[PDB]
């Protein structure tokens, strides 16, 4: 029944005032960030023809404990600053200045969030962090820095007590979610909207959250393909607008009337 | 709990 532009109007009269976010890794593909579970030409093809077996096993313990390296060259290459937020990004920026971002809930870890303003208040970057790193054998804790000189010189980063390879905060396969991921039992019965960018929902706990929000509440796909729960158990007030996430987020702000705004904020932004 | 792929 719901179109965009009735997902539009709903934000324009302020029927929906409290808007939360899940995005994955398609969200970033337009800024050169490769997704690792749709991996082109680039860092993935490069790394698989050294020592990586797929891309998964970068996130994989087992396969850490066995060769580092790739995962610490993908490390290297998220540092912030290396890519740039592109439009989708700074659309979410955009629902953060205007009033209407109660959280959004990030699967990535390439900060491009916080690269493109948005607050860390707002921001639950649910699949970990560099900030913070954790020795493999011994758990003592380090702060981010403590491992980047070594990172950046393509060293593996090792703990000074035991010698052990530090690892960054970054969730892999078979680990628990940070505690803050635990803002969801919160904010979703408290989202009037749920937006949902570039992601595939394959990935679980995260997916799940598509759940959390309410029977009332319109849940907006902006993605290439209709995935997930949104697929499968659909609900009454969903809306899906498919195809490039870009062009789905261009025309949501057309439709918004923000399209000004927008110019606005790249450029004093880039 | 833990993060997995379906
Ligand atoms: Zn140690």
């Amino acid at each position: 029944k719901l179109s965009l532009q009735d997902v539009a109007e709903l934000i324009r009269a302020r029927a929906c005032q409290r808007v939360v976010v899940m995005v994955g890794a398609g969200i970033s593909t337009p800024s050169g960030i490769p997704d690792f579970r749709s991996p082109g030409s680039g860092l993935y093809s490069n790394l698989q023809q050294y020592d990586l077996p797929y891309p998964e096993a970068i996130f994989e313990l087992p396969f850490f404990f066995h060769n580092p390296k790739p995962f610490f060259t993908l490390a290297k290459e998220l540092y912030p600053g290396n890519y740039k937020p592109n439009v989708t990004h700074y659309f979410l920026r955009l629902l953060h200045d205007k009033g209407l971002l109660l959280r959004l809930y990030t699967q990535n870890i390439d900060g491009l969030e916080r690269v493109s303003g948005i607050p860390a208040s707002k921001l639950v970057e649910a699949h970990g962090t560099f900030a913070s790193a954790t020795c493999t054998v011994c758990q003592r804790p380090f702060p981010g820095e403590d491992i980047r000189a070594d990172v950046m010189a393509d060293r593996v980063p090792r703990c000074p007590v035991c010698t052990g390879v530090v690892k960054p905060d970054i969730v892999f396969f078979g680990e628990p979610l940070p505690q803050r991921f635990l803002l969801h039992v919160v904010d979703f019965p408290m989202a009037d909207l749920l937006l949902i960018l570039g992601t595939s929902l394959e990935v679980e706990p995260f997916a799940s959250l598509t759940e959390a929000v309410r029977s009332s509440v319109p849940r907006l796909l902006i993605n290439r393909d209709l995935v997930g729960p949104l697929a499968w158990h659909p609900r009454s007030r969903d809306v899906a607008q498919l195809g490039d996430v870009v062009h789905g987020v261009e025309s949501l702000v057309e439709l918004l009337g923000w399209t000004e705004e927008m110019r606005d904020l790249v450029q004093r932004e880039t | 709990a833990t993060k997995a792929a379906r």
